């Protein structure tokens, strides 16, 4: 006795077989099931839509899904393997003499800039086909070492800062490797952060002593703010707002044009550093003596707390990444690199290979399979998929 | 609506002298050698249910500072100020602390909190 | 092709299970195909798994979903996509009760959806009767005698009495007989008390009250004191269905449970921020929390874990209350300080609806327990808005 559910599947199978290019077994099936014409006219191509829906559901649950059409086999569930996720070392770059403090990819993911403890910033070019890194430029003259590096929005200039209690910053042009103005306002200043303006003609710098400037390419001072000890800066997309994290364990938005300020994040532990997603809605930040925290700026709400990173006093930088910014990468003081998916607070990988502490991690924005790791042992590691 | 009022707990509590809403306790006290406008003033560490107005720069007995005025959350009466920035390096230990005027607060005795059985 | 072969083989395997054999034989005889590598042998019941996956995906995107029949894998039509009827969703205001002469502070329903109790700053409590054949609210009686206003109202299990509290530093509470409209007892122990929270025992003859000065009593109908507890500054109270357990939230961000009969206490919840108010579900398993300077949180009372965090609501300066609601408790409703009402589905953190129409702060929101198409919202401007289905 075929119940109602059987009849629907029978009619769907008959329609599919008739439309596929066959005309005999459909009639033979109707002559045996004894049911055929909403119950008047079936929707066109129901089975194809149902199978596409099933494949979409299978793709939704895929975990290591970093990938960028009836090309999927229906006889087995679809799973992306871990050996395709970037978790295996592919290159070891040993050209710095003393140490490595900061590494950063270009905005188009074509070059890598690494700043060493000694007086050097090195630029590596990435081959587009074989994905190998080769040195092309070296920049010298940073007497106190390099701790922060920022790229121009069109990847024509980069600004390199020094360590704490350094009153200078450098501005180069990548095309010719020459040196633009070396800016220095006061001999007793301390500049340790820098952020570019989306128009690519102004930047904002600041420091722990209480300096917070907005300047141009020629080095002239356009604006200054008094009363804040900034630690990390980021200019928003609208070209007016600057988000700054202070020593009061909070993040505030400042408007230089109208000269206004508001609050967004209030925490209970020091904030070593923070970064902001592509759409300017979520902030991923590093908390001293704790893990990595995700904050929603529009709603001003703490979303998730990811656990597993050891960070007591030093500054450690993390990053977004993945197919559509679905993964979080970070370094730690226990010589390991940590990777999380946004849906859980437990790591999906714990990489290894560094002798000393790792203090910078970066994800390629245009190639979602390349990771760069910079540590205190003097080497850089390029991680990709398994061979 | 009904203003939400916090509580800090402990013994030797301080309260607003006008409406008697708690602000802090003796535990969060640093130094009592301070002067305000009505007389002696106290420097605390953490104070609850306060309000803040705006950043103002002024010259005090020790250098120049930028401060904010604080007031009670329930009665809207001024109680002191809170530091934001201090120019003199020596005067940085008080960067984020709160001063309350001793003539505008009242001391009271609060019972010891019941210690949870950890069950 | 090759995708066609897979479909043909899978269709044949599925058809062989419905008692048809001649059709399967002729299909394998004309197509040319045939039926632990998949080529060697086919997995068992693969088409059924694919169809169940498709139905599950259809259910996932259902916005106003009803989860009563989520255990029935079969008995869902495959010819058309599934979508629930939002016809009964309360997203359109249809009545504005304006009879309080000051700002309104609290709203509640009568445990069966027959009456609605409203308490405001103008020192009065108003009861509205609900017409069963029209869903129209009409004033029934007014209760006067309060001094500082009414901030919390608790209904009896049989809806024969109610208890009205006051704001902070109010040292007395009122117990009203609702059938005759008269006052039974106004209770006050000492002039230095503060009673802001009240809850009823499941037997309807005792109630536990408490405040932030260290008062935590259990009392009788006539106002006689029965039991006392020392050393806790309670803020919100709730009585479990067993009759001998009281859940109390304190100023240390805890929701600890207590037992008066043998004087025992436990540990349940531990939050990272101050707690304003909470409400437990119908079966006493889940707790819904309003957290200062944060969103609305959901906790499991047995596993003692956080389930979800709901965002979009602003709070921290005023006290705001929320509620469960909907058919089989699928939706969460709350007020906020930005002049609107937020509704969430249990499956997601982002809001579904943001109902505007209030001019000032929304303090409380109440769902009808037995009419799943009725909501009431009390605002900080003297209005109570009734929300029901769109025309
Ligand atoms: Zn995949
Ligand atoms: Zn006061
Ligand atoms: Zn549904």
């Amino acid at each position: 006795r075929l119940s109602q559910s059987d009849e629907d599947v029978i009619r769907l199978i008959g329609q599919h077989l008739n439309g596929l290019g066959l005309n005999q077994t459909v009639d033979l099936l109707m002559q045996e099931s004894g049911c055929r014409l909403p119950s008047v006219m079936l929707p066109p191509r129901r089975l194809q839509t149902l199978l596409r829906q099933a494949v979409e559901l299978q793709r939704d649950r895929c975990l290591y899904h970093n990938t960028k059409l009836d090309s999927v086999s229906l006889l087995i569930d679809h799973v992306c393997s871990r050996r395709q996720f970037p978790c295996y070392t592919q290159q070891i770059l040993t050209e710095h003499c003393n140490e490595v403090w900061f590494c950063k990819f270009s905005n188009d993911g074509t070059k890598l800039a690494t700043g060493s403890k000694d007086t050097t910033v090195i630029i590596w070019q990435v081959d587009p086909d074989t994905h190998l890194l080769k040195l092309l430029k070296t920049l010298e003259g940073h007497a106190y070492g390099v701790s922060y590096i920022a790229w121009s929005p069109d990847d024509n200039y980069l600004v390199a800062c020094g360590p704490d209690d350094c009153s200078e910053l450098w501005l180069w042009n990548v095309q010719t490797g020459e040196l633009r103005t070396k800016m220095s306002q006061s001999h007793e200043d301390s500049l340790t952060s820098v952020a570019w303006n989306p128009d690519g003609k102004r930047f904002v710098t600041g420091g722990q002593r209480g300096q917070f400037y907005q300047c141009d390419l020629d080095g002239n001072l356009l604006d200054s703010w008094e009363g804040v000890r900034v630690q990390c800066l980021w200019c928003l997309s609208d070209g007016k707002t600057v988000l700054a994290s202070d020593t009061h364990q909070r993040i505030r938005g400042y408007n230089f044009e109208d000269l206004t300020d508001r609050n967004i994040v209030q925490e209970d532990h020091p904030i070593m550093s923070f970064t902001i997603s592509k759409n300017g809605r979520l902030a991923l930040l590093n908390v001293a003596t704790q893990g990595v925290h995700l904050w929603d700026l529009q709603d001003r709400v703490l979303v998730r707390k990811y656990q597993g990173v050891t960070q007591g006093f030093y500054t450690i930088h993390s990053c977004f990444g993945g197919h559509n910014e679905d993964f979080i990468a970070s370094g730690s003081e226990d010589h390991k690199v940590y990777i999380w998916h946004k849906r859980s607070e437990l790591p999906i990988a714990e990489l290894t290979g560094h002798t000393r502490t790792v203090n910078c991690v970066s994800w390629n924005p245009q190639i979602p399979s390349m990771m760069a790791s910079a540590s205190d042992d003097g080497t850089v590691r390029i991680w990709g998929p398994a061979p | 609506g009904r203003i939400f009022l916090d509580h800090i707990g402990g013994t030797r509590l301080f309260s607003c002298a006008n409406c008697d809403t708690i602000l802090t306790n003796r535990s969060e006290l640093i130094s009592t050698r301070f002067t305000g406008a009505t007389g002696r003033a106290f420097l605390f560490n953490k104070v609850v249910n306060l309000q803040y107005s705006e950043v103002q720069d002024r010259v005090m007995l020790t250098g120049r500072h930028m401060v904010r005025d604080v007031s009670c959350k329930n009665c809207n009466s001024k109680l002191g100020w809170i530091y934001e920035f201090a120019t003199e390096d020596s005067q940085r230990y008080k960067e984020g602390r709160v001063i309350l005027e001793r003539a505008l607060v009242r001391e009271s005795e609060g019972f010891e909190e019941h210690v949870p059985s950890d069950n």
